[PDB]
C-alpha cells in the first residue's frame, strides 16, 4: 500500500508544454458553457442545467455554488472536481481567513486560495491537474464587485464579462458587443440570458438554466435581527420562477 | 524501468554483477598471508604527473590489528572504512579487547546488501551496491593472521592470497604458484611486489605503488616510499639473478 | 574523595586517593581514581564512580576514532570538549562527575581541563576537585614552582593527598602517582596512607599532633 | 509498481544537462518579454502582458510585477501559478530576516534563497521544476541599485540591464545597443519601452498591455519609493516617449 | 513472454507463475551440494563446502541456531546469515518467554511466512537461498527442507543444491536403512556421507572440504569440521 | 518519500549518472589551482554569451570556506552554492567541537564525501560540479591544493584545471610547472596561472579572474588592471620572438 | 515569580471627538531596579497603534509579530490593515497560545480609515477582546487607571482636550505604582494627522 | 553572580567583567574571560549558570562567524543584538532554557559610533549608556548616574569603571578577583592587560 506515486505526474515536454495541464483545458472545452458579466452594483454568473435523464431530479445539482455569503462559484469541465474544489473553497475561506481576522476573505484572495490548491495539483506528487475552469463573482468593501476567472494551471484574471466552455468563443464575442461600464445588475442578468440561449440546444427556461448574483445585501436572508452591523448575504441564486420572469422580457 | 534489486533468469543480481565489472576496471590490489603477517599492495595508477601520488590512500587502517586494501570505486569505501573502525572501536568499549578479524569482516558484509528502493526486511536506504571490493587483513590470538576478500555481493571469503583489480586474473594466477605455506614476510613482500609489477601498466616503483603489512608485534604499518624503493631494488636484483 | 593535577617544567603530576564510601560506609580503599583514556591522556574521577568510568572510558573510544580519521593525536583541548559537551547533552539528568583531562602534546605541551556534569570546561595550571580538595590545595599553593624537579613535584602531589587524607573522612586508602610527558604518562606506584602517614611524620616532623 | 509511471524529472541527459530545466526554459520563451534597466538614479522594470481581451479588467490586474519587499519587486516571466508560489515564500523569507535582525533584507540574500529553492527542485524529490524566471529589482544599503535574474536552474546573475521571457536574444542586443552606465531613470524608462516595442510579437504595443514600474530614492525625502504604475500612467508615459 | 512479467515479485505471468521466485530458486541450484537425514534419535547435515580458489577457504555452509537447532544453506550467503539470525532470535524468544525450547515444525512456519512477505510487496527481492533445517525437540529428530517460494517441508532425508537429484534419490532408496540407525551416530553420519557422495562429480569431499554437524537426544547441535571428520572420508 | 534510486550501475559498470555528471563539469567555464612555494594562485574564466552584466553583485567564481580556505568549481553553479554553504557550515562546526580550524584536506574529505553520498541516495542526483580547494593549515605554510569529482573521490595536486578545455592547459602545466623548483614567487605563480588560461580564454582581460591564497588567512583577489598587466606583460614575452 | 509584575509598565486609550489617544510610561525594571527610561510601549502599523504592557520580552516578540503579520497582509490586501480588523488578528494570535501564553495586556487605538469612526480595544493575555467606547487601561497600574479615568472622563474631547485628560489619568496613576513612571508619551490621533508628546513626570 | 559591566564612551564601548570562577567552597579560577568575540567590532560578555554560559556564547560566536563568511560583511551590532535577543527569547520556552545573560558592546562602523546593548535570559534586549547583570548595577548605577557624560573619553570611561570596581570591592560580600577590561572601538576589540593597578 502507501501511496508510493510521490513524483510528478504533470512534468514539461521538449516543446515546453505541460501536456496534462493542457489535457484538462481540452477537458473544461466540452464542458457545458458556463459566463459571467459584471454590472456597476452587481455580477451575474450563470450555466445550463445539463440534466443527464428526465428521471434525474436537477434541483439535487447545483452548478452555481456559494462560497462566502459574498462570493459565489460557477464552472464548466468535470463537475466531481469542482466538487471537492467547492469543499476546499469553503473550508480555506475559514481556516486561513475568517478564523484568523473575524472577517471572510476578500473576493481576490479567495479566488488566490483557489488557485493555490489548483497549482497543486499540477505538480505535487501522484496526482492530476483539476478538470475545470471556474468563474468566481464576490463584493467586499475595499474591493467592490468582481469577477475571476481560475484555469487548470492554477492562474487566474480578473474580468468585466467572459464565458468558459463548449461555445466560449462565441460567448465571448456576444458579450465583447453587448458590454459597457453603465450596465446596470438587471441589464447584465438580460445580456446573460441572451448569452446563455445560443448556446442551449433544448428547453431554455428557469429549470434548464442556473443563474445567481452578487448584489444588494439580503436582510432577509439572515436569518436574524438585532446586529446593525451584519445587513445579509449578497449572493443570491435566482429561483425558476424569477429567472422565467425575465425570459418573456427576452 | 527495473527494480534495483532484480534477480536475472539465472539467479543473480544484476546491480551486485555489474557492480563486480566496475571493480575489475579498479586498481590492483595484492594480498599475501603468511605465519609472520599479512603483505598488502596496491598499484597507485595516479592520472596525471601532476597529482601528488601520496596523497593516494588505497590502504587504510582499520584498528592496530586489521588493516585493508580497496579496489574499484575507492569513494564507495570511506563509509565502509568508517563503519569497520566504529565497529572495531565499538567492540572493544563493549568488551575489553581486539574484534576478531572476521568478525569484523561480517560486520562490513552486512553493509553489502543493503541497497534497494524500499525492500522488506529492515530498513536499507542506499540506491546502489558498493562499487569496490576490499581485501581485509589482521591478526587475532585465535585464528593468527588472515586475509579476507569483500565483495559487494555481501560474501567474504577467506585466502592465503588474493589479488583483485585490473590484473587480478592474471596476478591470482601467479599467487597460485609461488603461495605455500612456510613463505616468510620478506618473501611475500618482494612476491606482491613483482606481481604488481606484472600487472601494471606503468613501470612500478616507489611512488605509483604502495606495501604495507600487519604483524602480531607491530600491528598495521604502510611503508614509506623509501623502505619501499629499496625493497624494490632488491627484487631487481635477485630477478636479474636468473 | 582527593584527587589533583598540576602542570610545571616537567609536565604534568596527577594524583587521587583510592577511598570509595557510601555514607559512613566504607566501600572500598583500593578503588582506581584515573582512567588511563590512552597512552598519553589521563582523567580523574571524582563525585560518582559509575558515571566518570563509563564517559572516561567512552572518551577514550571517541579519541581512538580521531586519530584513526586524522591520522594524528588528539589535542587535549579536543579531548576534553568531547567529554564536556557530551555532559553537556545531559544537564539536569542527575550525573555527577568532577574530572581533570591531563595530556601533553606538542602543539600544547602539559595541558590540564577540569570538567564537571554542570557542563563547566576550565583549562589552568592546578586544579583539586573533592571532599578533600581544600586540603590539598593549602598544600599545593603554599609549595608550588613551575621549576620543580620531577621528582619534587612528584612528592609534592603525594604530599597533599596525605594531607587531605588525614583530615577529610570520605579520603584515604593509598595515593596512586602519574607523571605526563609529551611521550605519554608515567605510573609512579600505589603508596598506602597507612605505611605513608608514619614513614612522613617521621621524616619530615610534620603531623606533630599525632602521637606516634 | 509506480517505477513505471516514474518521468525523473531530476536526472542528466548524455551531454550533462538537465532534462527538465531546459524544457522548462523552453516554456519560458514563450512568455510575455520582461525587461529589467537599472540607471544611477534608480531601476526600471518593464512587461508585456501576453494574451489580453476587451473584457480583460486591467485595473484590478497583476501578471508580471509583484512587489516582494517594500524594497524589492520581481517581473515575470512564465507559469503565473508557479511564480506566486514562489512569491510568496519570498515574501515570508523577508519578513523571517527581519524579525530576526531588524533590518531589511539584503537583496542578494533574497534572491539566493528563493534560487536556493528552485535548485532543489532541481536535484531531489521527483517534482517538476517551477517554469518561471525572475527578473528582481531592489535596493540595499550595501550595494544600492541591484537588478538581478534567477531561472529553473536555479542560477541567477547581477545586470545593468536584461530581458526574460521570449525574444531575449533580440532584446538584449538591443539592450546592449543603447545601454549607457551613466544613464538616467527616465532614459531607462525610455529605452525600456522601445526595446519591447521592436520585439513584440504584437500589431503595436498599447498600455492595455503592459505592466510598469520604478524603484527610485525621490530626493525629496531620502527613503527609496516603488512605483507600480497605473493603466492611465502608462498610457501617458506611453505617449510621451513617442509611441502614442 | 517471460520478459514482461520477471521485472519483480509484485506480478504474475499469464500463466500464475512468479518468476522473480523462480529466478531466486535457481540461485539455490547453482549453489553447492548439502545433505540432511534423520534417524529417530538423531538428525545429520552434510554439506559440501565450496572454495573460490585453492589459496581460498572453504565457505561455511552450517549455522548454529539454538542448541537443538541448525541449518545448512545453498545460495547466497547472506541471505542464509538473515534467516538463521532471525530463526536465532525465535528460538532466543521462546527460551527467554516461555522457557521452552522451539519446535522444529514452528521455527519451519516461521521462516515460510518471513519468506512469503519477500513475494507480494513492491520493493523487496524473494531470499535466493535453500536450507535444510534439522532440530531434536519434544517430538524427537526432524529435518525440514525450506525453499525462498516459502514452501518448507518435513522429511526423513532430502538435499539441495547442484546435482542434489543423486544424493535425493540414494536417500529415496537408502530410507527404510537409515531411519532405523538409531543409537548410533557415527553410522547416521556415514549415511550421510554416503548420500552426499553420490552428487560428486568435480572431485572428492577432503578434509578441509567436508563439513558435517549434527543433533539429537543427548546431542546438542555441534558442527565437525576439517580433522574432526577426517575419521568419515 | 520519492527515494528512486537513480545512480545505479550499467552492465557495463558504469553509473551513468555520475558519469553525465561530469560532462556537466567539462560544459563549466575552466578553472586552474597551482601552487607556489609560498603561495596558492586560483584562476578562473569568464564566459561570454552574454555580456552587460554587473560584476560588483554578479557571484564570483571563487568562495571563502573560512579565512584561510577557499573553493572554485567548474559545473552547475546553482549546485556548487549547495556544497558551499555545506562547507561553511561545517568549517564552523569544527571550530567550535575542536577549537582549531579545518585543515585543507579535512575540508576537502568533507566535500567529498557529500559528493559521494549524493551518489548512492535514493531520489537524488549526484552534483554536476567538480571543485578546486586551497589553503593552508592552521599555523602551516605549506601550500594547499586539493580537487573533488561528482563521485567524490579527491587528491591533491601540484597545479590541476577543471572545465572546458581542461585538457589543453592541463598539458600546458604539465610541461611548464617544474616540481624542483615551483613558482617561488607569488608573482611568477599569478603569472603561470594567468599563461595556462591564455591558452584557451582567447584575449580575456575581463574574462580572466584571480585570487591570491597566502598564508595566515592572508587572501585576497586580483583586479582587472593587475591581471591585465600580467597578460600585457605576457603577450610581449611571445612577440619578442 | 508574576510574570506581569517583573517589568513594570502601563498603557492607556482613550477615544474623543473624531480622535483617539493612547499612551504609556517609559520604565523598564528589574523588580525593584530601574533599568530604561526610554522603553516606549506603543508601536504602530500604518494607521493603527498598538500598546502592550506585561513581560517586556513578549512586549517586544508580540511587536515583532505583529509588524510581521501587518506587512504580509498589506502585501496581500494591498491596503492598510484596520483598527477592527487588526484587533481580531490581535485576538486569534493571542489565543493560538492559549496554554502557554504571552504575558501582556495589548491595547489598540485608531481610526477606521473609511468610517472616520474612532476605535479602541483591549485584550487579556490569551485574547479576549474589550470593546470599550470610552476608555481601556493596562498594566501594574491597572487599578490606579480605572480610577483615575472613571472619574476624569467624559465623551467627545476635543483632541487638545483628551490630551490633558489622558496625561493627567496617566501621570497620577504612574505615580501610585512602584512600578511604572520614568518618563511618558501620549499619541493623539486624528484621520489626517497623528502627534506624540514626550510628558514631564517625577523620575522616583 | 559574577560582575558584568558595561560602559559607552564617545567612541567606544568597555566591558568589564570579573575573573573569578567558583565552584561551591572553592575558587577555581581567577583568570577568566567571560567574553567571546562574536565579530572584529563585536563583544559580548556573559554571566549566569554554570555550563550554559560559554554553551551560549559560542554557539553566538559560531552563528556569527557563519554569517560573516557567507556574505563577506559584518553585521551590525544592532543585528547582532537583535539575533541573539531572539535566540534566548526562544529559549525561554524550549524544555531547558538557557540561563545566561549578556552585554553585547559594538562599534558600528557604518554609523561610526560605539553600542552597548543589555539582554537578560528571557530575551529582554535594552540599549543603554551603560548596563549590567546582577546585583552589579546596585553598587554602580548611583555612580554612573552622576559621573557620566556622552562625551567622555575611553580614558575617562575606564577611570569611571575603575571607581565603580573600587565601590564593588568594598560593599560586595564576595571576592570576584578583580575584572578583565575590553575597550571596542573603530579599530576593533582589545584587552586592558593593566586594570590590576590603573
Ligand atoms: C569521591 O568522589 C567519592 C568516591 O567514592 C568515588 C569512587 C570512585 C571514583 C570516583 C569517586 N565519591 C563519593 O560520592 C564519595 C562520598 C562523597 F561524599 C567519595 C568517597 O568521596
Amino acid at each position: 500500500m502507501t501511496d508510493r506515486y510521490s513524483f510528478s505526474l504533470t512534468t514539461f515536454s521538449p516543446s515546453g508544454k505541460l501536456g496534462q495541464i493542457d489535457y484538462a483545458l481540452t477537458a473544461v472545452k466540452q464542458g457545458v458553457t458556463s459566463l459571467g458579466i459584471k454590472a456597476t452594483n452587481g455580477v451575474v454568473i450563470a450555466t445550463e442545467k445539463k440534466s443527464s435523464s428526465p428521471l434525474a431530479m436537477s434541483e439535487t445539482l447545483s452548478k452555481v455554488s456559494l462560497l462566502t455569503p459574498d462570493i459565489g462559484a460557477v464552472y464548466s469541465g468535470m463537475g466531481p472536481d469542482y466538487r471537492v474544489l467547492v469543499d476546499k473553497s469553503r473550508k480555506v475561506a475559514h481556516t486561513s481567513y475568517k478564523r484568523i481576522y473575524g472577517e471572510y476573505p476578500p473576493t481576490k484572495l479567495l479566488v488566490s486560495e483557489v488557485a493555490k490548491i489548483m497549482q497543486e495539483a499540477t505538480q505535487s506528487g501522484g496526482v492530476r491537474p483539476f478538470g475545470v475552469s471556474l468563474l468566481i463573482a464576490g463584493h467586499d468593501e475595499f474591493n467592490g464587485f468582481s469577477l475571476y476567472q481560475v484555469d487548470p494551471s492554477g492562474s487566474y484574471f480578473p474580468w468585466k464579462a467572459t464565458a468558459i466552455g463548449k461555445g466560449s468563443v462565441a460567448a465571448k464575442t456576444f458579450l465583447e458587443k453587448r458590454w459597457n461600464d453603465e450596465l446596470e445588475l438587471e441589464d447584465a442578468i438580460h445580456i446573460a440570458l441572451l448569452t446563455l440561449k445560443e448556446s442551449v440546444e433544448g428547453e431554455f427556461n428557469g429549470d434548464t438554466i442556473e443563474l445567481a448574483i452578487i448584489g444588494d445585501e439580503n436582510p432577509d436572508l439572515l436569518g436574524y435581527t438585532g446586529i446593525p452591523t451584519d445587513k445579509g448575504p449578497r449572493f443570491r441564486k435566482l429561483t425558476s420562477q424569477e429567472i422565467n420572469d425575465r425570459l418573456e422580457a427576452l | 524501468d527495473r527494480g534495483v534489486s532484480t534477480f536475472s533468469p539465472e539467479g543473480r543480481l544484476f546491480q551486485v554483477e555489474y557492480s563486480l565489472e566496475a571493480i575489475k576496471l579498479g586498481s590492483t590490489a595484492i594480498g599475501i598471508a603468511t605465519k609472520e603477517g599479512v603483505v598488502l599492495g596496491v598499484e597507485k595508477r595516479a592520472t596525471s604527473p601532476l597529482l601528488e601520488s601520496d596523497s593516494i590512500e588505497k590502504i587504510v587502517e582499520i584498528d592496530r590489528h586489521i588493516g585493508c586494501a580497496m579496489s574499484g570505486l575507492t569513494a564507495d569505501a570511506r563509509s565502509m572504512i568508517e563503519h569497520a573502525r566504529t565497529a572495531a572501536v565499538t567492540h572493544n568499549l563493549y568488551y575489553d579487547e581486539d574484534i576478531n578479524v572476521e568478525s569484523l569482516t561480517q560486520s562490513v558484509c552486512d553493509l553489502a546488501l543493503r541497497f534497494g528502493e524500499g525492500a522488506s526486511g529492515e530498513e536499507r536506504l542506499m540506491s546502489r551496491p558498493f562499487g569496490v571490493a576490499l581485501l581485509i587483513a589482521g591478526h587475532d590470538a585465535d585464528d593468527g593472521y588472515q586475509l579476507f576478500h569483500a565483495e559487494p555481493s555481501g560474501t567474504f571469503y577467506r585466502y592465503n592470497a588474493k589479488a583483485i583489480g585490473s590484473g587480478s586474473e592474471g596476478a591470482q594466477a601467479e599467487l597460485l604458484n609461488e603461495w605455500h605455506s612456510s613463505l616468510t614476510l620478506k618473501e611475500a613482500e618482494l612476491l606482491v611486489l613483482k606481481i604488481l609489477k606484472q600487472v601494471m601498466e606503468e613501470k612500478l616503483d616507489e611512488n605509483n605503488a604502495q606495501l604495507s603489512c600487519i604483524t602480531k608485534q607491530d600491528g598495521f604499518k604502510i611503508y614509506d616510499n623509501e623502505k619501499t624503493a629499496e625493497l624494490i631494488k632488491e627484487l631487481k636484483e635477485k630477478e636479474a639473478a636468473e | 574523595t582527593t584527587t589533583l593535577a598540576f602542570r610545571f617544567q616537567g609536565g604534568i603530576i596527577v594524583a587521587v586517593d583510592s577511598r570509595a564510601t557510601a555514607g559512613n560506609w566504607v566501600a572500598s580503599q583500593t578503588v582506581k581514581k584515573v582512567i588511563e583514556i590512552n597512552p598519553f591522556l589521563l582523567g580523574t574521577m571524582a563525585g560518582g564512580a559509575a558515571d566518570c568510568q563509563f564517559w572516561e572510558t567512552w572518551l577514550g573510544s571517541q579519541c581512538r576514532l580521531h586519530e584513526l580519521r586524522e591520522k594524528e593525536r588528539i589535542s587535549v583541548a579536543a579531548a576534553s570538549k568531547i567529554l564536556s559537551n557530551l555532559v553537556y547533552q545531559y544537564k539536569g539528568a542527575g550525573l555527577s562527575m568532577g574530572t581533570m583531562i591531563c595530556g601533553y602534546t606538542r602543539k600544547e605541551g602539559p595541558t590540564i581541563y577540569y570538567v564537571d556534569s554542570d557542563g563547566t570546561r576550565l583549562k589552568g595550571d592546578i586544579f583539586c576537585v573533592g571532599s578533600g580538595q581544600t586540603f590539598a590545595y593549602g598544600v599545593l599553593d603554599s609549595n608550588y614552582k613551575w621549576d620543580l624537579s620531577v621528582e619534587d613535584a612528584l612528592y609534592l602531589g603525594k604530599r597533599s593527598i596525605l594531607a587531605a587524607a588525614h583530615r577529610d573522612a570520605y579520603s584515604g586508602g593509598s595515593v596512586n602517582l602519574y607523571h605526563v610527558t609529551e611521550d605519554g604518562w608515567i605510573y609512579h606506584g600505589n603508596h598506602d596512607v597507612g605505611e605513608l602517614f608514619w614513614k612522613v611524620k617521621e621524616e619530615e616532623g610534620s603531623f606533630n599532633n599525632v602521637i606516634g | 509498481g509506480s517505477r513505471r509511471y516514474d518521468s525523473r524529472t531530476t536526472i542528466f541527459s548524455p551531454e550533462g544537462r538537465l532534462y527538465q530545466v531546459e524544457y522548462a526554459l523552453e516554456s519560458i520563451s514563450h512568455a510575455g518579454t520582461a525587461i529589467g534597466i537599472m540607471a544611477s538614479d534608480g531601476i526600471v522594470l518593464a512587461a508585456e502582458r501576453k494574451v489580453t481581451s476587451t473584457l480583460l479588467e486591467q485595473d484590478t490586474s497583476t501578471e508580471k510585477l509583484y512587489k516582494l519587499n517594500d524594497k524589492i519587486a520581481v517581473a515575470v516571466a512564465g507559469l503565473t501559478a508557479d511564480a506566486e508560489i514562489l512569491i510568496n515564500t519570498a515574501r515570508i523569507h523577508a519578513q523571517n530576516y527581519l524579525k530576526t535582525y531588524n533590518e531589511d533584507i539584503p537583496v542578494e540574500i533574497l534572491v539566493r534563497r528563493l534560487s536556493d529553492i528552485k535548485q532543489g527542485y532541481t536535484q531531489h524529490g521527483g517534482l517538476r521544476p517551477f517554469g518561471v524566471s525572475f527578473i528582481y529589482a531592489g535596493y540595499d544599503d550595501r550595494y544600492g541599485y541591484q537588478l538581478y535574474t534567477s531561472n529553473p536552474s536555479g542560477n541567477y546573475t547581477g545586470w545593468k540591464a536584461i530581458s526574460v521571457g521570449a525574444n531575449t536574444s533580440a532584446a538584449q542586443t538591443l539592450l546592449q545597443m543603447d545601454y549607457k552606465d551613466d544613464m538616467k531613470v527616465d532614459d531607462a524608462i525610455e529605452l525600456a519601452l522601445k526595446t519591447l516595442s521592436k520585439t513584440t510579437d504584437s500589431s503595436a504595443l498599447t498600455y492595455d498591455r503592459l505592466e510598469f514600474a520604478t524603484i527610485r530614492k525621490g530626493a525629496n525625502d531620502g527613503e527609496v519609493y516603488q512605483k507600480i504604475f497605473k493603466p492611465q500612467e502608462i498610457k501617458d508615459i506611453l505617449v510621451k516617449t513617442g509611441i502614442t | 513472454f517471460r520478459n514482461n512479467y520477471d521485472g519483480d515479485t509484485v506480478t504474475f505471468s499469464p500463466t500464475g507463475r512468479l518468476f522473480q521466485v523462480e529466478y531466486a530458486l535457481e540461485a539455490i541450484k547453482q549453489g553447492s551440494v548439502t545433505v540432511g537425514l534423520r534417524s529417530n534419535t538423531h538428525a545429520v547435515l552434510v554439506a559440501l563446502k565450496r572454495n573460490a580458489d585453492e589459496l581460498s577457504s572453504y565457505q561455511k555452509k552450517i549455522i548454529k541456531c539454538d542448541e537443538h537447532m541448525g541449518l545448512s544453506l545453498a545460495g547466497l550467503a547472506p541471505d542464509a546469515r538473515v534467516l538463521s539470525n532471525y530463526l536465532r532470535q525465535q528460538c532466543n524468544y521462546s527460551s527467554l518467554v516461555f522457557n521452552r525450547k522451539l519446535a522444529v515444525e514452528r521455527a519451519g512456519h516461521l521462516l515460510c511466512d518471513k519468506a512469503q512477505k519477500n513475494t507480494q510487496s513492491y520493493g523487496g527481492r524473494p531470499y535466493g537461498v535453500g536450507l535444510l533445517i534439522i532440530g531434536y525437540d519434544k517430538s524427537g529428530a526432524h529435518l525440514l527442507e525450506f525453499q525462498p517460494s516459502g514452501n518448507v517441508t518435513e522429511l526423513y532425508g532430502t538435499a539441495i543444491g547442484a546435482r542434489s537429484q543423486g544424493a535425493k534419490t540414494y536417500l529415496e532408496r537408502t530410507l527404510d536403512t537409515f531411519i532405523k540407525i538409531d543409537g548410533n551416530p557415527d553410522e547416521l553420519i556415514k549415511a550421510g556421507v554416503e548420500a552426499i557422495s553420490q552428487s560428486l562429480r568435480d572431485e572428492s569431499l577432503t578434509v578441509d572440504n567436508l563439513s558435517i554437524a549434527i543433533v539429537g537426544k543427548d546431542t546438542p547441535f555441534t558442527i565437525y569440521d576439517g580433522e574432526a571428520v577426517a575419521k568419515y572420508i | 518519500g520519492y527515494d528512486r534510486a537513480l545512480s545505479i550501475f550499467s552492465p557495463d559498470g558504469h553509473i551513468f549518472q555520475v558519469e553525465y555528471a561530469l560532462e556537466a563539469v567539462k560544459r563549466g567555464t575552466c578553472a586552474v589551482g597551482v601552487k607556489g612555494k609560498n603561495c596558492v594562485v586560483l584562476g578562473c574564466e569568464r564566459r561570454s554569451t552574454l555580456k552587460l552584466q554587473d560584476t560588483r553583485i554578479t557571484p564570483s567564481k571563487v568562495s571563502k570556506i573560512d579565512s584561510h580556505v577557499v573553493l572554485s568549481f567548474s559545473g552547475l553553479n546553482a549546485d556548487s552554492r549547495i556544497l558551499i554553504e555545506k562547507a561553511r557550515v561545517e568549517a564552523q562546526s569544527h571550530r567550535l567541537t575542536l577549537e582549531d580550524p579545518v585543515t585543507v584536506e579535512y575540508l576537502t574529505r568533507y566535500v567529498a564525501g557529500v559528493q559521494q553520498r549524493y551518489t548512492q541516495s535514493g531520489g537524488v542526483r549526484p552534483f554536476g560540479v567538480s571543485t578546486l580547494i586551497a589553503g593552508f593549515d592552521p599555523r602551516d605554510d605549506e601550500p594547499k591544493l586539493y580537487q573533488t569529482e561528482p563521485s567524490g573521490i579527491y587528491s591533491s595536486w601540484s597545479a590541476q584545471t577543471i572545465g572546458r578545455n581542461s585538457k589543453t592547459v592541463r598539458e600546458f602545466l604539465e610541461k611548464n610547472y617544474d616540481r624542483k623548483e615551483p613558482p617561488a614567487t607569488v608573482e611568477e605563480c599569478v603569472k603561470l596561472t594567468v599563461r595556462s588560461l591564455l591558452e584557451v580564454v582567447q584575449t580575456g582581460a575581463k574574462n580572466i579572474e584571480i585570487t591570491v591564497v597566502k598564508p595566515d588567512s592572508d587572501i585576497v583577489a586580483l583586479s582587472s588592471e593587475e591581471i591585465n598587466q600580467y597578460v600585457t606583460q605576457i603577450e610581449q614575452e611571445k612577440q619578442e620572438q | 515569580s508574576d510574570p506581569s509584575s517583573i517589568n513594570g509598565g502601563i498603557v492607556v486609550a482613550m477615544t474623543g471627538k473624531d480622535c483617539v489617544a493612547i499612551a504609556c510610561d517609559l520604565r523598564l525594571g528589574s523588580q525593584s531596579l530601574g533599568v530604561s527610561n526610554k522603553f516606549e510601549k506603543i508601536f504602530h502599523y500604518g494607521h493603527v497603534f498598538l500598546g502592550i504592557t506585561g513581560l517586556a520580552t513578549d512586549v517586544t516578540t508580540l511587536n515583532e509579530m505583529f509588524r510581521y503579520k501587518t506587512n504580509l497582509y498589506k502585501l496581500k490586501e494591498e491596503r492598510a490593515i484596520e483598527p477592527e480588523t487588526f484587533t481580531q488578528l490581535v485576538s486569534s494570535s493571542l489565543y493560538e497560545r492559549r496554554f502557554g501564553p504571552y504575558f501582556v495586556g495589548p491595547v489598540v487605538a485608531g481610526i477606521n480609515s473609511k468610517s472616520g469612526k474612532p476605535f479602541i480595544a483591549g485584550f487579556d493575555l490569551i485574547g479576549c477582546i474589550d470593546e470599550a467606547k470610552d476608555f481601556i487601561v493596562s498594566g501594574t497600574a491597572s487599578d490606579q487607571l480605572f480610577g483615575m479615568c472613571e472619574s476624569l472622563y467624559e465623551p467627545n474631547l476635543e483632541p487638545e482636550d483628551l490630551f490633558e485628560t489622558i496625561s493627567q489619568a496617566l501621570l497620577n496613576a504612574a505615580d501610585r505604582d512602584a512600578l511604572s513612571g520614568w518618563g511618558a508619551v501620549v499619541y493623539i490621533i486624528k484621520k489626517d494627522e497623528v502627534v506624540k508628546r514626550y510628558l514631564k513626570m517625577r523620575q522616583d | 553572580m559574577d560582575i558584568i559591566l558595561g560602559i559607552r564612551v564617545q567612541d567606544s564601548v568597555i566591558l568589564a567583567s570579573s575573573k573569578a570562577v567558583t565552584r561551591g567552597i572553592s575558587v577555581l579560577k581567577d583568570s577568566d574571560d567571560k567574553t567571546r568575540q562574536l565579530s572584529p567590532h563585536t563583544l559580548m560578555s556573559f554571566a549566569g549558570e554554570a555550563g550554559d554560559t560559554v554553551q551560549f556564547a559560542e554557539y553566538i560566536q559560531a552563528n556569527i562567524q557563519l554569517y560573516s563568511i557567507r556574505e563577506d560583511y559584518e553585521l551590525s551590532p544592532q543585528a547582532v543584538s537583535s539575533f541573539v535577543r531572539q535566540e534566548l527569547a526562544k529559549s525561554i520556552r524550549s524544555r531547558r532554557p538557557y540561563q545566561v545573560n549578556v552585554l553585547i558592546g559594538g562599534y558600528d562602523k557604518k554609523k561610526n559610533k560605539p553600542e552597548l546593548y543589555q539582554i537578560d535570559y528571557l530575551g529582554t534586549k535594552v540599549e543603554l549608556p551603560y548596563g549590567a547583570h546582577g546585583y552589579s548595577g546596585f553598587y554602580t548605577f548611583s555612580l554612573l548616574d552622576h559621573h557620566y557624560r556622552p562625551d567622555m573619553t575611553t580614558e575617562e570611561g575606564l577611570d569611571l569603571l575603575k571607581l565603580c570596581v573600587q565601590e564593588l570591592e568594598k560593599r560586595m560580600p564576595m571576592d570576584f578577583k578583580g575584572v578583565i577590561v575590553k575597550i571596542v572601538d573603530k579599530d576593533g576589540i582589545r584587552q586592558v592587560d593593566d586594570f590590576q593597578a590603573q
